[PDB]
């Protein structure tokens, strides 16, 4: 059963993109739904095998690289923490398919999208189900392979394909890092499995966890969408809307998550990596909240909140409370693919337009819709007892609770970036239902109302809701966005919790402050949130409705002018990135390629010595000239050369200057 | 001091308001009425709201 | 075909793999004097 | 309203048939079938590794030791 | 409106609007062939998953039913007094 | 050889082409080129040298643990 | 122990792992010196191999408390780490060491 | 005679009967192209036979033949484990190169196949040969039919391009030849038996490095002298192309475990800095140069200049893992550079007369059997996991580390730089917007032998992939032999 | 299908007890000593020769 929740995602994969002609669309479809579907519930059974029985499974096939000391296997280890992630991973994959055969109806290419939407699959299993770091790096590049297939889906669209490349590479970046960590971890313990490096762990050399912990990290950023590398994520919202609820908010993004949940039995010995997780955590909160609440793309803000949420994980791993940053990571991925799939339908019932600016009303003409994206949007703001409530306000609480100056600052900072939150979610709210209608009317006329006579069969087009296979999902994770967080606060949060007493997330009794969490944090400092996203709420929506002429002013001023548009560019580090660092690299292949290549390296080398020798030789070539009376003068000045050389005593190396003087008296002409 | 075009920006913004006469009034009159009036906007922008707080209440009516 | 251990290690010298016996123990006196640390790596045993 | 399969593999329109240009013989036959039956041969190859020569010792040696089990 | 394309153009995956009239014949037959490999892999997980503990004998655990590991072991502990 | 199917060759990108093929019969010995040609071929191949004498076994990781030092010499 | 396999007679090494006392001109006596020195070189790293599986079931069948259950098959893999490397014949081919 | 033996006379033999069937028939091309493909699959299944005998831990040299008659000059054949996957690489590439280039040669077809006979054996010889002056004769024994091959049947800029590679290969190669004949000199043969045991002195290893590493940096080929392959590769034939990048480029690869690694140890110990500072330089600016590049063939040979220099890091690492994974990475090379050479020389070159990336756009709409094999050479190329390309800059990257750690820092930047040029290039061929509007007519899509050589060679990336245990058991123990150094409490036993 | 057929036929089965066709294969290429008393007498006798070749090649004149 074990080995094959990993084999049937992938041979659904096979059949639709090798045999899509024989199987076609609906055959396509079909099997490439049900083998995930089937997967889906073969591992909700592992659930309950491994985690609540505290049985890890192990199977080792065959060897994958054998050598001295290193013998890496195609192997799988099934421990609490892997049946946790494959739950949301294989929930929503099954849910985005079904999903997608509403979405893509039209397109001409099912068959070789729904392929890849099984091979996503199948190595996002990959990640969380290796035995080793170097297995799991498989996954890792798999699910790169794949993000670059599903961005640059439409391959036509030129905007696509340099997205793609952005993906593509901001990725490879991390995996520099990461093969650099590898490399660290085998030169110090001599393999990379994962028994061998946390049993070993607490004796290492102390700088050897640090040069681990940094590479594992700068890795975690790439894939995570932390600020450093963070840049190509929302460049990924090119690809189609289901792909962007799997692949670009619900499951690869979290894998950055996942490496630093895994190696908590290694990097928890470094704690300098721990503050670096945390900074780098409560950066990319405020960062990312910036910058969605001044973007005019749904897909652009959703895309920035999720890099809200995964900056809020890595906050709660460099707060070294690791059971806080799993139950943020299987909660969010069911309330962002919600948003994600809620927007889509928005995006579908009005014609593909993606702007805020031309959505208004749709609340009656979409109910289902706003009331499930109104359930997204509850618990992406932790509005009490939802299922982000349980796991965002944690991270607050727990930041807070290790008194430290490192955590007040990051509570100071992510409560700033929750009033972002609120706000932008606020604007997708009001801006996409509630406002006057900002579009054509084509969205808004109806039959009820006659606007024509000889047409009144067709030509209406008014914003309809889609059909059952795009609602289904949508209520399904509208009711894990009500309830899942509350079903599962003790498996996760507890308090002396034995979920994963298996090692698979270890702390380590210097770092729990879990338990000042429960009792020393202030109770308004506890209720401190609720009260800013209750606040500020009232206020946006009176900015927006009721006073929407102050808005105009701040933009219609110098000061506001610059800030609406340092945050809309995204804090101008794709400006920095494509003239410094992207440009850059292409002058410097340019310049060796132009000034060295075909320029100094030909002139001091072939073409030099060819252009040299051949003058050289013409000039000693024209001492010929079939005289014997010169002829002879020759030999004589020959037969002189020789006598002097040989009677003079003179230093050999007096000759070696006159043969060069000589030849380089032909290399001139004239 | 004041640019060869007749624009300011004071100006600008005091105008952003609803004017009083508009050539195009009646073609755009169709987003601000109906279902796009204040109070058809906003009727349900609290779906469930309604039905669960009478429903609530009867629950919460449990002394009897 | 074989020469004195002596006369490789004034080429080359010890370390980059060529851990000649004793390498331990004057690694310890050397880095000692450099570093001014002294070398006493921990057990990895609970027991003894 | 999917539209029929379409598309000429290897360029043979509808009409006509593959028309075997003259590698297609050995390399089938020669080429591949050599390694079919270097695979099927491959199986039976008596294992000459260094490891598994080395592991049976390594056994051996920590069998000497409490670290492995011995069966007598 | 489905997009105008060149129907000379023969791809693995049908291309743009491929689906055969004998689809669902073909659909059938790459069924089984998916049930009968992940039929094969199922039993080599049954023999080959190694557990360092054995689950509890009332408590909902239904890999005992196939893997034999656990099979060997209950049916060990099947034998007493 | 073999005919090949028909290409709107571009006399524009074609000319280009055969700019880039020609080229190093045009490279000059200049102040600009020399800084470049000097910079790229001995001051970074001797800069990355000069660092890979200086750490040469200076650290080795293996087996290392703590109260050990991962320096070598 | 375990009973010593017939494929295990044809490449047990016949001579000491040195080259002490080894006439180099004597081909035959020269190539055995050489394989009974890898033979060695490689039984050392397939020891640390086989006592880091045992560690990893070790690890899996104690979960949490493997920092206290686990220490034994910890030493030995960490000595035999320090210790075990293939490193070939050739510098020890080419030298001589005293040992005084 | 010796089953070695029998795979030079096969390609030999396959040379007379192209030469004498016409005195039997006028007769037709095909016939010509049929002995000759059918020839080099015998070779093929001998070298088969040859790998199930092969003793994969044995420290002697196997399938010899007992010569008991010395001379001046004496061919002697060996195997061991070090060389056998050089010998497959040449006799699995061969059949491919002839089969990719069937159509395409049209004019003097048997000149063409006769010099490919011949140089399969040629090069089947030097990785057979167990002398150093013998592996000089083979090594260069090259050189007159590679500039007859790319003269006759290469492309526009082909007499520059056949010149460039022979005077650069010929005034490379005798700076090796001087340091061979000071080796004889002083120990009075070349027979690898009696070579490795001599130890040099250290003032004689330290001239008779410079003077190997010379001749191999010419022809690995390292930056500042890889001129003659943006040349030779470019303006040769398709099969010529095939040979030169997968076998060829192996020749100094599989050089430095016989001239190197065993006779001159503490000389590539202590100058080791010199040539990592080399490698990683022809790392960056190979990669740099790389992306500039618009000439798409020439894009597929500066490519494999970034590759060489990580298998180049791998040999000098003194590490068992490094070792194996240079020979992993010169086997995947083999595979992929063939597969990108096929698709740039072969099927679009064939459709279009140019090379120029200006040209070609959106290639996947018209050609979807080419842009997926295409965009699996391609990512190999970016050495993905699942393909042989991985696993060799894997362990050739960490030997470097493991040796000096800067380098194989810089080094590692390989893994964002090669998939920048990879997906790029792939990026502006099969994608990057709709069909090329500089096509006038429609292109065919691959062809049942276009697609079945391409299957073949990736095939076999993937397949060693997943299990690179088929090679590496067989290279472990012979590998174990060229490592130098000793361990404090391993070593010196009594 | 004939990958999972020829996998399971070539396997040796409970404890050692290698198949007829292991026998063979191993039989074939048994090779006991013939490589290593073939190399011993060439490194013998070009060993000999480079002695020889030293011998007459640095002779008092
Ligand atoms: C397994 C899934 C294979 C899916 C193959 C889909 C296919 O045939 O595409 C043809 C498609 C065309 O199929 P199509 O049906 O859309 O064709 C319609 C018409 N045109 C040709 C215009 C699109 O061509 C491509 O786009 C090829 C691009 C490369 C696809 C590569 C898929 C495999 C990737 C493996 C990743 C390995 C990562 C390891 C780590
Ligand atoms: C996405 C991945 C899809 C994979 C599709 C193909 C699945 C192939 C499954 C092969 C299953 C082999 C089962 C072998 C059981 C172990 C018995 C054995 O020892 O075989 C030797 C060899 C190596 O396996 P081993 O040494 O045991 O490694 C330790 C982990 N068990 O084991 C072998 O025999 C393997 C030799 C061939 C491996 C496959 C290579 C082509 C793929
Ligand atoms: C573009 C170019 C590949 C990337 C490089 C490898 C990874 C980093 C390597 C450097 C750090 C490791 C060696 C440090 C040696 C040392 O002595 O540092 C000690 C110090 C921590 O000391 P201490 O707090 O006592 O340790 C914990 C005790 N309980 O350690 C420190 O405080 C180290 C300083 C902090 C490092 C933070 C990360 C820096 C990243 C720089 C850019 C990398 C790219
Ligand atoms: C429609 C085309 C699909 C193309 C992709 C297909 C992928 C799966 C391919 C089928 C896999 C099994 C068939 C492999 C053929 C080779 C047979 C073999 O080497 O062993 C396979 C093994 C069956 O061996 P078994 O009979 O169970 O031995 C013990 C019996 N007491 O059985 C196994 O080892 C099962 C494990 C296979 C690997 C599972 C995934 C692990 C890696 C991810
Ligand atoms: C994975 C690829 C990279 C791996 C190779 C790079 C490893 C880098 C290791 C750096 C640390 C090496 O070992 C480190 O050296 C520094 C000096 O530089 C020393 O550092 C020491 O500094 C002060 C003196 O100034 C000492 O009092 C203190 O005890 C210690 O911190 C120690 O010896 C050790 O902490
Ligand atoms: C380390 C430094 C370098 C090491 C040694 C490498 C030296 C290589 C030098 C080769 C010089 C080129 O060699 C010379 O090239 C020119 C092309 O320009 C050839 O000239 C030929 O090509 C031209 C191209 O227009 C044609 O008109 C015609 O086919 C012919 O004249 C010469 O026949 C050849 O002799
Ligand atoms: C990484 C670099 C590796 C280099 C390896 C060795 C390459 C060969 C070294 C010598 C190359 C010849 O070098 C070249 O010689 C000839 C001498 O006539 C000169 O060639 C040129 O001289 C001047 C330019 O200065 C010109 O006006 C003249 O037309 C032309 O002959 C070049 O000034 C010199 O660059
Ligand atoms: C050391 C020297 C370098 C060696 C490099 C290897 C060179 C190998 C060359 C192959 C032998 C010559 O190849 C020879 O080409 C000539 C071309 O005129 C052919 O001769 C024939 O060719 C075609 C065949 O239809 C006829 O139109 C032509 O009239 C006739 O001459 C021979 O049948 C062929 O055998
Ligand atoms: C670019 C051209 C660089 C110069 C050409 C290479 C020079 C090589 O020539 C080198 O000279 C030194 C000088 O004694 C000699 O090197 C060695 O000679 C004898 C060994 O027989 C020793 O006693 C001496 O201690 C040692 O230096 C060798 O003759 C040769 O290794």
């Amino acid at each position: 059963m074990y080995l094959s929740i990993i084999i049937l995602p992938l041979l659904g994969s096979v059949v639709s993109g090798f045999f899509g002609r024989k199987v076609g669309v609906s055959g396509a479809q079909l099997i490439t739904c049900s083998s995930v579907i089937i997967t889906t519930i073969l591992s909700i059974i592992a659930f309950f095998e491994v985690g609540f029985n505290n049985i890890p499974v192990t199977i080792n096939i065959f060897r994958w690289i054998d050598s001295e000391w290193f013998i890496i296997n195609w192997g799988f280890q099934y421990d609490s923490l892997t049946v946790s992630m494959l739950i949301p991973v294989l929930i929503i994959s099954s849910l985005v398919h079904i999903y997608s055969i509403s979405y893509m109806s039209s397109d001409p290419h099912n068959q070789r999208f729904f392929s890849y939407l099984s091979l996503f699959t199948f190595m996002m299993i990959i990640l969380v189900t290796a035995n080793n770091y170097l297995l799991m790096f498989v996954g890792w590049e798999g699910v790169g392979v794949c993000s670059y297939l599903l961005v640059s889906f439409w391959f036509t669209r030129i905007a696509a394909n340099q997205s793609s490349i952005s993906a593509f590479l901001t990725n490879r970046v991390g995996d520099c890092f990461l093969t650099v960590g590898m490399f660290a971890i085998l030169w110090s313990l001599g393999n990379l499995d994962y028994a061998t490096v946390f049993s070993l762990a607490p004796y290492i050399n102390s700088n050897v966890v640090i040069i681990i912990g940094i590479c594992l990290l700068i890795g975690a950023m790439a894939k995570s969408s932390q600020v450093g590398l963070h840049v190509w994520l929302p460049m990924a919202m090119e690809g189609p809307t289901p792909v962007s609820a799997l692949i670009h908010a619900a499951t690869m993004v979290t894998a950055g998550v996942y490496l630093l949940m895994r190696s908590s039995p290694l990097i928890e010995y470094s704690s300098t990596v721990l503050l670096l997780c945390l900074w780098l955590g409560a950066i990319t909160t405020v960062f990312s909240s910036l910058i969605g609440l001044f973007q005019q793309d749904i897909k652009k803000v959703i895309a920035y909140s999720t890099m809200s949420q995964l900056g809020m994980m890595v906050l709660s791993i460099g707060l070294s409370s690791y059971n806080i940053a799993l139950f943020h990571l299987v909660n969010h991925a069911f309330y962002k693919a919600l948003l994600f799939l809620g927007a889509g339908s928005v995006i579908h019932a009005v014609a593909d337009n993606q702007d805020f600016r031309k959505f208004g009303g749709l609340i009656s003409y979409l109910p289902l819709t706003y009331s499930v994206m109104l359930i997204a949007s509850l618990s992406l703001v932790a509005f009490p007892f939802m299922t982000g409530f349980y796991s965002k306000d944690f991270i607050l609480e727990s930041a807070y609770g290790q008194f430290s100056f490192s955590g007040v600052a990051v509570y100071i900072i992510a409560t700033i970036g929750a009033i972002f939150t609120t706000l932008y979610s606020v604007k997708v709210l009001y801006l996409t239902f509630l406002s006057n209608p900002n579009g054509p009317r084509t969205y808004y006329r109806l039959a009820i109302d006659n606007f024509f006579s000889a047409q009144a069969i067709k030509s209406y087009k008014p914003a309809h809701e889609g059909d059952f296979f795009l609602t289904l999902p949508l209520v399904i994770l509208a009711l894990f966005s009500i309830f899942f967080g509350f079903i599962t606060k003790d498996i996760f949060i507890g308090l002396g919790s034995n979920f994963f007493v298996d090692n698979s997330l270890f702390i380590h009794p210097i770092h729990e402050i879990m338990i000042d969490t429960e009792f020393a944090v202030p109770v308004l400092f506890k209720l401190l949130p609720f009260i800013f996203t209750i606040s500020f709420s009232v206020i946006a929506l009176t900015l927006s409705e009721l006073l929407s002429e102050l808005v105009i002013y701040f933009k219609f001023s110098r000061f506001g002018y610059n800030i609406f548009g340092f945050f809309n560019q995204r804090f101008l580090i794709e400006f920095f990135y494509n003239k410094y660092i992207t440009n850059l690299i292409l002058n410097l292949g340019g310049q060796i390629t132009k000034i060295l290549d075909k320029g100094s390296i030909e002139l001091f080398g072939p073409y030099g010595l060819e252009r040299g020798l051949v003058k050289l030789s013409k000039n000693i070539s024209s001492l010929s000239t079939s005289h014997v009376t010169t002829y002879a003068l020759y030999i004589l000045v020959g037969f002189i050369l020789y006598l002097i050389y040989n009677n003079l005593l003179l230093d050999y190396s007096y000759l070696l200057l006159i043969i060069i003087l000589l030849l380089l008296l032909m290399m001139i002409g004239e | 001091k004041p640019n060869i075009t007749g624009f300011d920006m004071r100006e600008f913004l005091r105008h952003t308001k609803t004017p009083t006469y508009d050539p195009w009034e009646r073609h755009e009159a169709w987003r601000y009425t109906g279902r796009f009036s204040r109070f058809n906007r906003f009727k349900g922008a609290l779906p469930g709201f309604g039905i669960a707080t009478v429903a609530f209440t009867a629950y919460c009516v449990f002394e009897h | 075909r074989r020469r004195p251990i002596e006369e490789t290690l004034a080429e080359i010298g010890e370390g980059r793999g060529i851990k000649p016996p004793g390498y331990y123990e004057r690694r310890a006196q050397r880095l000692k004097e450099k570093y001014g640390v002294d070398i006493n790596p921990v057990c990895a045993d609970p027991d003894q | 309203q999917y539209d029929p399969p379409t598309g000429w593999l290897w360029g043979v329109r509808p009409g006509e048939k593959y028309q075997n240009e003259g590698w297609e013989g050995p390399f089938f036959y020669g080429f591949w079938g050599s390694l079919i039956v270097f695979a099927i041969a491959y199986a039976y190859k008596p294992d000459t590794s260094i490891q598994t020569w080395a592991l049976e010792e390594a056994r051996r040696r920590l069998e000497a030791e409490g670290i492995l089990e011995d069966p007598n | 409106p489905k997009i105008p394309y060149p129907k000379h153009v023969w791809s693995p995956a049908g291309g743009w609007y491929a689906q055969p009239a004998n689809w669902k014949q073909n659909t059938a037959i790459f069924g089984l062939v998916i049930f009968g490999i992940t039929a094969m892999v199922w039993k080599y997980s049954a023999e080959h998953e190694v557990r360092h503990k054995m689950p509890e004998p009332d408590r909902f655990y239904p890999s005992r039913y196939w893997v034999k590991q656990i099979k060997d072991y209950e049916r060990a502990q099947k034998e007493k007094q | 050889g073999l005919q090949h199917y028909k290409i709107a060759m571009d006399p524009a990108l074609v000319r280009l082409g055969s700019m880039i093929s020609n080229r190093y019969k045009y490279f000059r010995w200049t102040k600009r080129t020399a800084l470049v040609s000097f910079m790229y071929v001995v001051v970074v191949p001797s800069t990355i040298g000069y660092l890979a004498y200086k750490t040469d076994g200076l650290w080795d990781l293996r087996a290392k643990r703590r109260g050990d030092l991962i320096s070598e010499r | 122990p375990t009973p010593e396999s017939e494929a295990f007679l044809a490449k047990k090494p016949q001579v000491p792992p040195t080259f002490d006392g080894v006439d180099y001109e004597d081909n035959k006596r020269l190539k055995q010196a050489q394989d009974a020195i890898i033979r060695e070189q490689w039984v050392q790293v397939m020891m640390g191999r086989l006592v880091r599986e045992e560690l990893s079931k070790c690890y899996y069948r104690e979960g949490v408390n493997h920092l206290e259950k686990c220490g034994k098959l910890r030493e030995r893999y960490l000595q035999l780490l320090a210790n075990a490397k293939v490193k070939g014949y050739l510098f020890e081919q080419q030298n001589y060491w005293s040992k005084e | 005679m010796s089953l070695l033996y029998v795979l030079l006379i096969i390609p030999i033999i396959g040379i007379f009967l192209i030469s004498t069937i016409d005195s039997f028939y006028f007769f037709n091309v095909s016939y010509y192209k049929k002995i000759a493909l059918i020839t080099t699959i015998l070779n093929l299944i001998v070298s088969l036979i040859i790998y199930i005998l092969f003793d994969f831990s044995n420290n002697q040299f196997q399938f010899i033949q007992e010569n008991l008659d010395l001379s001046f000059y004496d061919i002697y054949l060996g195997v061991d484990g070090v060389s056998i996957y050089f010998v497959l690489l040449t006799t699995i590439i061969m059949p491919i190169a002839l089969v990719s280039n069937w159509n395409s040669i049209t004019n003097n077809i048997k000149s063409y196949l006769i010099i490919m006979l011949l140089l399969e054996t040629l090069l089947l010889a030097v990785f057979l040969v167990l002398d150093v002056l013998l592996f000089y004769i083979f090594f260069e024994s090259i050189l007159p039919p590679l500039f007859i091959l790319i003269g006759l049947f290469g492309s526009s800029n082909k007499v520059r391009a056949s010149f460039y590679i022979f005077l650069y290969t010929l005034l490379g190669s005798l700076f090796l030849l001087l340091s061979i004949l000071t080796m004889s000199s002083i120990v009075g043969t070349t027979y690898f038996d009696v070579l490795l045991k001599s130890s040099f002195e250290y003032t004689t290893q330290l001239f008779l490095f410079f003077g190997i590493f010379i001749a191999f940096a010419v022809k690995t080929p390292v930056w500042g002298l890889n001129s003659w392959l943006l040349r030779a590769h470019v303006e040769s034939p398709l099969g010529g192309s095939i040979v030169l990048a997968a076998i060829v480029l192996k020749l100094s690869l599989y050089g430095v475990f016989r001239l190197i690694l065993p006779i001159l140890p503490q000389a590539s110990l202590n100058l080791t800095y010199i040539v990592y500072a080399i490698g990683a330089i022809t790392v960056l600016y190979a990669s740099f140069s790389t992306l500039r590049t618009v000439d798409v063939k020439e894009l597929i040979a500066y490519s494999s200049v970034a590759h060489a220099a990580i298998y180049l890091m791998g040999v000098f690492s003194n590490t068992i893992q490094g070792l194996e994974g240079a020979i992993l990475l010169g086997l995947a090379h083999g595979f992929v550079s063939s597969g990108l050479f096929i698709c740039a020389g072969g099927i679009l070159y064939d459709r279009t007369g140019t090379r120029l990336i200006y040209f070609f756009r959106g290639l996947t709409q018209i050609m979807p059997l080419f842009s997926l094999f295409f965009f699996i050479l391609c990512l190999g190329n970016a050495g993905t996991p699942l393909t042989l390309n991985f696993v060799g800059e894997f362990m050739s990257l960490y030997g470097t580390l493991e040796r000096l750690p800067i380098a194989g820092m810089l080094a590692s930047t390989s893994i964002i730089f090669s998939a920048a040029y990879s997906i790029y290039m792939y990026n502006r061929i099969a994608f990057g917007g709709s069909v090329s509007l500089y096509f006038i007519d429609c292109f065919r899509d691959l062809t049942k032998r276009e697609f079945f050589i391409l299957f073949t060679l990736v095939s076999f990336t993937v397949i060693l992939g997943i299990y690179p245990s088929f090679v590496l058991d067989g290279l472990h123990y012979n590998i174990s032999s060229v490592v130098y150094g000793i361990e404090p409490n391993a070593s010196y036993l009594t | 299908a004939s990958s999972f057929v020829i996998y399971n036929i070539s396997r040796p089965g409970p404890n050692g007890e290698p198949s007829s066709l292991h026998k063979w294969f191993s039989k074939i290429s048994d090779y006991k000593d013939e490589w290593e008393t073939r190399n011993t007498l060439m490194a013998a006798a070009l060993e000999q020769a480079a002695h020889d070749k030293h011998l007459l090649l640095t002779a008092e004149r």
